[PDB]
């Protein structure tokens, strides 16, 4: 069970860190509208 | 002519509808407060639901003889 | 080249040229809603029966345990667990997880976290396509109603066993028990929700028929009228003046919307606001606020109770509550 | 036409419409249908 | 006793860790992907002066 | 007229006065709508205000009795009137108005004038669409509220033992008719109501999506933040980008409309197909042809005392609704249940 | 003035104020 | 451009830029 | 005033006209802050006037008086109300301060300058100035930080606050030893929100509450000084939208979570929301029922340990899924309930039935029987039972009003987040009025998407 828990915490924190650092990687400039 | 906003802002509308409108509200007040609404529609007064014959809900239970039965259920 | 590994990954995640758009909400949504989808289909088909009520009687919900599509359901979590967090790794065996309603809490945690991110990427693609954002605000009304049945009503009642079962006849049990304990029909926010889906079905048929009845003659009688519209044409394929000028004579002239942009806002705002209330009505009854209780309200002289239709609803209400969860209650008050 | 302002009509008529509605909630707690 | 549990159902552990390797999972996966973002930060714009956001 | 020039009779002098473009359109249908629809609304507002239900039902249903908006109703006649039309000149009422109200005949006043009101309103929108020279799709959509009204208020009590089991015209009175169909007919389980939910609750989705997809793919045709001002209904171009709307949903939901005419007909189709199917299920319940039981799961749950599904929970809840309301829901049966014979769980 | 627009409103508005006078007196009927 | 009340100065044309061809709003 | 064609906002979105009008926007907030203080003055005195001492505080529909009672003004041992005049001073000092806030709110909305940028440069601000925005953010954290020290000073020095877990029954207790341990204070924050954890809604004593407000007081004084002397770093320029509607939407998503937290705080917690004042919780009233019929049936000659239920689990005492002796019935779901009347009967291994067959105190069965008939179920017209209950009592628990109002307010302000964060991100991008119709960006994309 602990092998499953370590695996899920690698998996979930992989996708949560994709979420967080994705919006830190200049999301508001990824618009088609120019200023 | 007269598109629903020169009527409500006109004073001749309110020299009519400040007299007929309250006298019609009072006419509705007096239709019930004189007890006439209990007589026209046959709704029982709060002292008329239970006679001394029955102390239960009425039950009509008869089709063609219901007219004189509801007179006996009401107590008239 | 100049672009890093992370930068070429960001230009692929936020790429509008994918077939299904991903976005940064889709790196949460896709592995969540493929987790909950895969464990839904396996548990709808092959899950062993579940002690929903915590009283050590199991309830079957699987196709392989004698159920059909109507009566099959993924059974909610055990009442002994309550609001406790019960993943697979907190069980001893995998069969103990299956016995105690473990699959339900794994579906519901990934489904709710997936529809919060489905709402997030409906925003995100609107921002990537240069759109105005609030399709996500419209989808927040089925999100809130999904959040009410699977999260908030379990939080208020203190167990995921009071959450909605993941099935057709399990939903019906959830509705019938809800009306006995909370009187949802007599609650105004459910009344507004019915007005949102009856109005939203009226207005879908109303707006849907006035546009269909105002189509410009473009095709013959040997081909459908849907051929007269071309995808990407810039002219406007029906007559809004003839549609407005028809509903004007139908009831009143100023009771219509001559503004098609104002028409489509009201067309969006009537279901969404109505479902916003019935999602909150369900969430206020989660905390046991309950529906209107007009029982023994009409009393004549000499202090005697005249029945009403609410007293007949109560006779239907208290028939369900003396029979729901029929072995759970040791004590006379269903406070849980 | 314009002898009385429309906003003062809509204020006053709206006030005794909200005032009449408050009588319907007052009468819901006393008298008939008050459960007492 | 009868079986083997992890025994963390209502214990209130920080981020739900009870083996210390779970905390290094949290810091390893965050730290690996902070470092990929940090090295890749040269392609995101140098928003160095003060008026350099998406503003209105 | 008629490209042969006859002389106008009194019909043509009546046809052009009825088909007049005044403030409210009367038309030929208005000789049927406006007398009937005013007396359905007038009968409902009078019956909920003054008319008792103490004799037909044994329970108070008017404002003068003590009821509010939720619990007042125009209640159905007793089960002793069978399907009597309860004309005020009928053999039951016999001219007396104050007993016709007590006999629940004012229910059938509202139900019949409401039924011929719906015919008058549906003929109204054939008549206007022929004046405006449009297509008649507004009327064809209103076949589905007439399919719901006739199958529930008229067809359903004709198959039952009387007009008693009709819905009464009220808020809490509809609610027991709803709870009557769960307890007695298991009407959630009926697959025609399931197609009725998916039509009604799927048209609410299409109303909210098409409203929000239009309002969020609008063209910038104005300068200010009020986007409602940037529209004139005599414009020839679309006010919102259908191409952006298609690409949005083809990437969110995977499947989008590309045809604007098919979209608005699909918004027409879903609530009408949903209500016509649910009307067939109420036709089936008039004869008590219920989808009550799955017999393969009743045989198993009676031969196996540990086989519990959410279905068998629903069957037990319907036994609770049936026995606990029918001493008061059906007073004509005059059934008294001693408290030990009604079903009962543990400690409730 | 007896027109169609006059008979439309006063078919609705005249009994509405009559019943609103009736329903208001029902709030003060005690028993 | 007249710089409306939430920032975001208007892109040239006024309210309903099809008033030249249609005449109303 | 102002109209539409000079702004582009209709009457129904006309507070959006004063986005870039700094002085009018100031009077908008100060007059609104007058209303929050006016409601808090008026609804306090409404609850003082309608307070009846021979009834519980939670029975009377009082939601503001339990907050002043939790501070310990005018309460005695066991939740008995000594005097009502401390609740009266709190009502007047808000009702008088609301006129002062109402005056300057009406002042800056009518007479004061429209934009206070050129005349009063200290108060002036442009929304895109990231230094001035953090400067105003730092000023208000110091106000929130010093406000959090008011609770600590009132608990440590100014009479104390009400401790419902006090030895000898609940009364006002000076919190001499607040918990400043960072492993305990920041252990609530990283705790799971689920059953047996309850994130920060399980804070079980007042020493963690007051010691936690030491931490939130110092960090906001330090975090206020941090934002006065810094500007946001370039990674924060990269992530945020720097408009005034963005800063609103940031606050709307933060405050919509806080409405959800205080929803579950008042529903579950009985330490910061004492049950003498707010009534029993959902878990408390359901556990009180099983305790009431356990004492009812010991006196009627029945071994409540050996008593088997109809399911075979145990009618009165069963075992928790982690092995604690708990109450049986459908209240097995609320086994992780702790209460100050119940915890005297509870040993290590769950409840102690030796302690529970011999040492049930008469005050515990007084209080648990009170909580059973004041369960937080009611109706919308304040009836007070299950939905199958007649019009007998007049009761909805304050916990049932506090949680239901603040889930709805917390839900709409999450919707207000989704509205304004979508709009401010799109209005800063330029396409909040619509598609440009000349360069539609879908038309420059490859089809079969
Ligand atoms: C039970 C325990 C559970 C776990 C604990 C849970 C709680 C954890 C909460 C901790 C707090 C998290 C807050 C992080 C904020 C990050 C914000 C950010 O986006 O931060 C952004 C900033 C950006 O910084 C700036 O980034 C710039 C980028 O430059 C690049 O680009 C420039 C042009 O733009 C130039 O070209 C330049 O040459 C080029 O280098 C510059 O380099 C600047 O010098 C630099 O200051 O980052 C910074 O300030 C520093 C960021 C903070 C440090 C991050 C450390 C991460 C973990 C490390 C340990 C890993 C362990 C691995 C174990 C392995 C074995 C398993
Ligand atoms: C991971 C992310 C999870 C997100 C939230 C899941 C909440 C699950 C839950 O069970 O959360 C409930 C918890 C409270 O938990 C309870 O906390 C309680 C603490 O009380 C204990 O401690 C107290 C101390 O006095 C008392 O003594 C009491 O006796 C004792 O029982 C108990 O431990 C309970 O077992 C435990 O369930 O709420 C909290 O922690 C506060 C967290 C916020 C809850 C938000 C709910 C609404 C979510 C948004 C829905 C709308 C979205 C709209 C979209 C459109
Ligand atoms: C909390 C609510 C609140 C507050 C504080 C404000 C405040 C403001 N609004 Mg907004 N507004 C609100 C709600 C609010 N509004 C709502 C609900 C709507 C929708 C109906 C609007 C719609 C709206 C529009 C359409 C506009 C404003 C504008 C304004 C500003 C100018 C006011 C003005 O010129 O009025 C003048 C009006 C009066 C003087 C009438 C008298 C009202 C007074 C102030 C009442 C005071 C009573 C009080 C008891 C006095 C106590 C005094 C004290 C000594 C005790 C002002 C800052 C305008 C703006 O943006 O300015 C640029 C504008 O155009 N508002
Ligand atoms: C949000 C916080 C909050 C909370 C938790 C409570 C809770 C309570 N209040 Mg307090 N109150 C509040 C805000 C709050 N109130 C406000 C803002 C005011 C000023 C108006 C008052 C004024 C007040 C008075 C004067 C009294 C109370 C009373 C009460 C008690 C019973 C209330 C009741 O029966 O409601 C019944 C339920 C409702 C009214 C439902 C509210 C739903 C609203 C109206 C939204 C409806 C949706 C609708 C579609 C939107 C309308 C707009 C649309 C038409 C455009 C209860 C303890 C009573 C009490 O116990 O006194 C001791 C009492 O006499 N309250
Ligand atoms: C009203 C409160 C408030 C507000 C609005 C801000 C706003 C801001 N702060 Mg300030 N700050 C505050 C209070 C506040 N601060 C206080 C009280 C302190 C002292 C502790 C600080 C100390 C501080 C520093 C030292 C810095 C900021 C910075 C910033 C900026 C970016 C923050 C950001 O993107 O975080 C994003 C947050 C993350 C990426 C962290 C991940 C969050 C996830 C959810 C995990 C959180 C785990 C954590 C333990 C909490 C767990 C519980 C949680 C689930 C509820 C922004 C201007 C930065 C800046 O530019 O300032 C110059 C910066 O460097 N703040
Ligand atoms: C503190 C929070 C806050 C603040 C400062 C603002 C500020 C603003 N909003 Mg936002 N908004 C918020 C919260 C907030 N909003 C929330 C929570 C929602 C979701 C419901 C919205 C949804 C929203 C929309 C949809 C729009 C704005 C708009 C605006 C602007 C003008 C609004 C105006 O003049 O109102 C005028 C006020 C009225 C017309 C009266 C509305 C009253 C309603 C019916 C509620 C009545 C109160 C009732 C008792 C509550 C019942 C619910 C209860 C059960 C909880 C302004 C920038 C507008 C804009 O220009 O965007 C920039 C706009 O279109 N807001
Ligand atoms: C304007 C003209 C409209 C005419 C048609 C509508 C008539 C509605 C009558 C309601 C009425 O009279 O209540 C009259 C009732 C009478 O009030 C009752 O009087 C009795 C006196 O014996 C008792 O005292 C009751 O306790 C008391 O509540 O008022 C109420 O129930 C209080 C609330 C009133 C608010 C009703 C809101 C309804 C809104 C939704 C309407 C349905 C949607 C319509 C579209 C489909
Ligand atoms: C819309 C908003 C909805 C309302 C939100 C209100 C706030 C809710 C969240 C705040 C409370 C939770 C704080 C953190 C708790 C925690 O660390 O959980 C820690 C828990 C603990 O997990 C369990 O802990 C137990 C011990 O108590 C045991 O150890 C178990 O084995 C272990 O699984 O983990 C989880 O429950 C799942 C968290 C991962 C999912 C997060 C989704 C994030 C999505 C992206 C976010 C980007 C930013
Ligand atoms: C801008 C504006 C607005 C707003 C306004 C406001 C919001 C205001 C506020 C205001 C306020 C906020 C006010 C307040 C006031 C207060 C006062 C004036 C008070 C006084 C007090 C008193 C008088 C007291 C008394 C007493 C005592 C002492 C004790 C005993 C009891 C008694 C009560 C007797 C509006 C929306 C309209 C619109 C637009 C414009
Ligand atoms: C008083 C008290 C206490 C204490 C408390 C404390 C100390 C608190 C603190 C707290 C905290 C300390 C909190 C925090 C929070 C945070 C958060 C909540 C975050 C958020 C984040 C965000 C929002 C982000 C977003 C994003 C991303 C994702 C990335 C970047 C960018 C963006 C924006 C996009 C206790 C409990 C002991 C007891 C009771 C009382
Ligand atoms: C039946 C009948 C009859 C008689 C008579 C009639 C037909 C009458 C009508 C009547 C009517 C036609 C009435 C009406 C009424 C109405 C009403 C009663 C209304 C009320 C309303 C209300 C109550 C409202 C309230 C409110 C709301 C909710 C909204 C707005 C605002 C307010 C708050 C105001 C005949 C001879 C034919 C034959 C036999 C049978
Ligand atoms: O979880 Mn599903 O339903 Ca809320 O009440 Mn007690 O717990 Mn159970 O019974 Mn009735
Ligand atoms: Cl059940
Ligand atoms: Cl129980
Ligand atoms: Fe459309």
């Amino acid at each position: 069970m602990l092998t499953l828990k370590i695996f899920v915490y690698t998996v979930v924190t992989f996708f949560v860190c994709l979420f967080i650092f994705g919006f830190l990687s200049n999301d508001p400039a990824r618009n088609p509208g120019k200023n | 002519e007269r598109p629903f906003s020169d009527i409500l802002t006109s004073i001749r509308y309110w020299v009519i509808h400040s007299i007929t409108v309250p006298a019609l509200f009072i006419a509705g007040w007096l239709f019930v407060s004189t007890g006439l609404a209990y007589d026209v529609f046959g709704t029982p007064r709060p002292n008329e639901y239970f006679t001394e014959d029955r102390q239960e809900a009425p039950l009509i239970t008869d089709r063609f003889n219901a007219l004189e039965q509801v007179k006996k259920l009401s107590g008239n | 080249e100049n672009s890093s590994l992370w930068a070429r990954f960001c230009e692929w995640i936020t790429s509008t040229e994918n077939r299904l758009y991903i976005g940064w909400f889709g790196v949460i949504m896709i592995p969540c809603l493929l987790t909950a989808t895969s464990v839904f289909i396996i548990a709808f088909i092959a899950a062993p029966p579940v002690d929903i009520d915590g009283i050590r009687e199991p309830v079957s919900g699987s196709l392989l345990y004698g159920n059909n599509i109507i009566t099959g359901a993924v059974i909610p979590t055990s009442n002994a667990i309550g609001l406790h967090f019960y993943p697979i790794w907190e069980a001893a065996s995998l069969d103990e997880w299956l016995y105690n309603g473990g699959p339900y809490q794994l579906i519901v945690c990934h489904f709710l976290l997936g529809v919060y991110c489905y709402m997030g990427r409906e925003w995100e693609l609107s921002f990537r396509l240069g759109m105005r954002p609030w399709i996500a605000v419209a989808y927040s009304a089925p999100v809130a109603a999904a959040s009410a049945v699977f999260l908030v009503y379990p939080i208020g009642q203190g167990s995921f066993s009071d959450g909605m079962p993941l099935g057709i006849s399990g939903t019906f049990n959830f509705m019938i028990v809800f009306q006995a304990e909370h009187n949802i029909l007599m609650h105004p926010f459910h009344m507004l929700g019915v007005a949102g889906v009856f109005g939203g079905s009226l207005f879908s048929a109303m707006h849907g028929s006035l546009v269909t009845s105002s189509l410009i003659r473009e095709t013959t009688e040997n081909e459908s009228a849907n051929e007269g519209y071309r995808f990407g044409q810039e002219e406007e394929t029906y007559n809004i003046v003839a549609a407005h000028g028809y509903f004007g004579r139908l009831i009143f002239q100023y009771a219509s919307f001559n503004n098609s942009r104002s028409l489509h806002f009201f067309l969006a705002a009537w279901p969404v606001i109505g479902i916003w209330f019935t999602a909150l009505g369900l969430s206020t009854m989660a905390f046991n606020l309950n529906g209107f209780n007009f029982n023994q309200s009409v009393v004549d002289s000499q202090g005697r109770v005249l029945n009403t239709w609410a007293d007949i609803i109560n006779r239907a209400n208290l028939g369900m509550e003396v029979m729901h969860e029929r072995n759970a209650h040791n004590f006379p008050l269903d406070l849980a | 036409t314009g002898r009385i302002p429309l906003w003062l009509v809509g204020t006053v008529v709206g006030t005794l419409a909200i005032g009449l509605l408050a009588v319907f909630f007052y009468g819901s707690y006393v008298g008939l249908g008050s459960s007492l | 006793l009868v079986d083997e549990r992890m025994n963390g159902d209502g214990t209130g552990r920080p981020f739900g860790v009870n083996d210390p390797v779970l905390g290094w999972v949290l810091l390893g996966v965050f730290g690996t992907m902070w470092a990929i973002w940090f090295i890749g930060q040269k392609d995101l714009g140098d928003f160095e002066d003060a008026d350099d956001g998406l503003k209105l | 007229i008629g490209t042969y020039q006859e002389k106008r009779t009194w019909f043509d002098d009546a046809d052009d006065w009825l088909r007049q473009d005044r403030f409210v359109f009367v038309g030929w249908s208005g000789l049927l709508l406006f007398p009937c629809a005013y007396f359905a609304l007038g009968g409902w507002l009078t019956g909920t205000t003054f008319v008792t239900s103490w004799y037909t039902h044994g329970l108070a249903t008017s404002y003068l009795e003590g009821c509010n908006f939720l619990t007042a109703a125009v209640s159905t006649p007793a089960n002793s009137m069978a399907h009597s039309l309860l004309f005020v000149w009928g053999p039951e009422a016999q001219g007396d108005f104050t007993r016709w109200c007590q006999l629940g005949g004012l229910w059938a006043f509202v139900a019949l004038h409401g039924a011929f009101g719906l015919i008058g309103f549906m003929l109204r929108q054939f008549e206007i669409a022929r004046s405006v020279n449009l297509r008649p799709y507004n009327a064809i959509a209103f076949s589905a509220p007439i399919a719901v009204f006739v199958s529930v208020f008229l067809i359903y009590p004709l198959g039952q033992s009387g007009w008693f089991f009709a819905p009464s015209f009220g808020v809490a009175a509809i609610f027991r008719f709803i709870l009557f169909f769960q307890g007695f007919h298991n009407w959630t389980l009926n697959p025609f109501h399931m197609m009725g939910v998916a039509g009604v609750l799927g048209a609410a989705l299409l109303c909210a999506i098409h409203g929000a997809t239009v309002e969020n793919t609008l063209f910038e045709d104005g300068d200010g933040a009020n986007t409602f001002r940037a529209f004139n209904p005599t414009q020839a171009e679309e006010t919102y980008s259908m191409v952006t709307a298609n690409r949005f949903w083809s990437q969110i939901f995977g499947v989008a409309f590309s045809n604007k005419r098919w979209l608005h007909f699909f918004m027409l189709l879903v609530p009408v197909t949903g209500l016509w199917m649910s009307a067939i299920g109420v036709v089936g319940l008039a004869l008590n042809l219920r989808a009550y039981d799955f017999v393969s799961q009743e045989i198993r749950a009676a031969e196996d005392p540990e086989f519990e599904t959410f279905y068998t929970k629903n069957i037990l809840l319907n036994e609770g609704i049936r026995a606990w309301m029918a001493a008061q829901d059906q007073p004509h049966e005059r059934l008294v249940f001693p408290e030990e014979v009604l079903p009962r769980g543990n400690a409730l | 003035i007896f027109t169609v627009r006059w008979l439309a409103i006063h078919g609705i508005a005249v009994p509405t104020i009559f019943f609103l006078g009736a329903i208001t007196a029902m709030q003060f009927i005690q028993r | 451009a007249w710089a409306a009340a939430a920032g975001a100065a208007g892109a040239g044309y006024g309210v309903y830029r099809y008033e030249a061809a249609y005449g109303a709003a | 005033g102002r109209d539409q064609e000079t702004t582009g906002f209709a009457w129904w979105s006309g507070n959006a006209r004063l986005i870039n009008l700094s002085g009018k926007l100031l009077g908008a907030h100060v007059a609104h802050a007058g209303l929050i203080v006016f409601w808090a003055g008026a609804m306090n005195l409404f609850e003082v006037s309608h307070f009846v001492p021979e009834k519980p505080m939670y029975e009377q529909g009082l939601i503001l008086l339990p907050h002043i009672a939790t501070l310990g003004y005018g309460v005695g041992p066991g939740g008995e109300i000594i005097d009502t005049f401390p609740y009266f001073v709190s009502g007047v000092l808000h009702l008088i301060s609301s006129a002062v806030l109402g005056f300057g709110g009406v002042y800056h909305s009518l007479i004061g300058p429209e934009t206070l940028e050129e005349s009063y440069p200290f108060f002036g601000y442009v929304w895109k100035d990231k230094n001035k925005m953090t400067n105003i953010l730092g000023y208000h954290l110091i106000m929130l930080g010093l406000g959090a020290w008011l609770l600590v000073w009132k608990a440590m020095y100014f009479g104390g606050v009400y401790d419902t877990w006090a030895p000898g029954g609940g009364d006002v207790r000076v919190i001499t030893n607040p918990t400043t341990n960072a492993a305990v204070i920041f252990g609530y924050l990283v705790k799971s929100p689920f059953g047996g954890d309850g994130w920060i809604c399980s804070v079980d004593n007042m020493e963690d509450i007051i010691g936690g407000h030491i931490w939130i007081g110092t960090l906001e004084i330090l975090g206020g000084i941090w934002h006065i002397y810094t500007t946001p770093w370039p990674w924060a320029r990269r992530a945020f939208v720097w408009s005034g509607e963005a800063y609103l939407s940031y606050s709307l998503g933060a405050i919509g979570v806080m409405g959800f937290i205080a929803c579950c705080m008042s529903w579950f917690n009985n330490t910061a929301y004492p049950s003498e004042f707010y009534g029993p919780t959902g878990p408390e009233a359901s556990q009180s029922q099983a305790f009431t019929f356990l004492v009812r049936d010991q006196r009627l000659g029945a071994n409540v340990a050996s008593a088997q239920g109809p399911t075979g689990l145990g009618k009165y005492l069963m075992r928790s899924p982690t092995g604690e002796i708990i109450f049986g019935g459908e209240t097995m779901r609320f086994w992780d309930f702790r209460g100050p009347w119940l915890e005297p009967l509870r040993g290590p291994n769950g409840l102690d039935l030796n302690k529970l067959k011999n040492d049930i105190q008469p005050w515990q069965e007084r209080r648990a029987a009170e909580y059973m008939t004041h369960a937080p179920l009611g109706s919308l017209n304040s009836v007070g039972g299950v939905a199958t209950e007649i019009n007998a009592v007049n009761f909805v628990s304050p916990r049932s009003w506090l949680a239901c109002s603040h889930f709805c307010l917390g839900f709409f302000f999450f919707i207000g987040h989704l509205w304004h964060a979508g709009r401010a991100r799109a209005a800063a991008a330029g396409f909040e009025k619509g598609i440009d119709r000349f360069d539609e960006p879908v038309l420059s994309m490859r089809p079969l998407d």
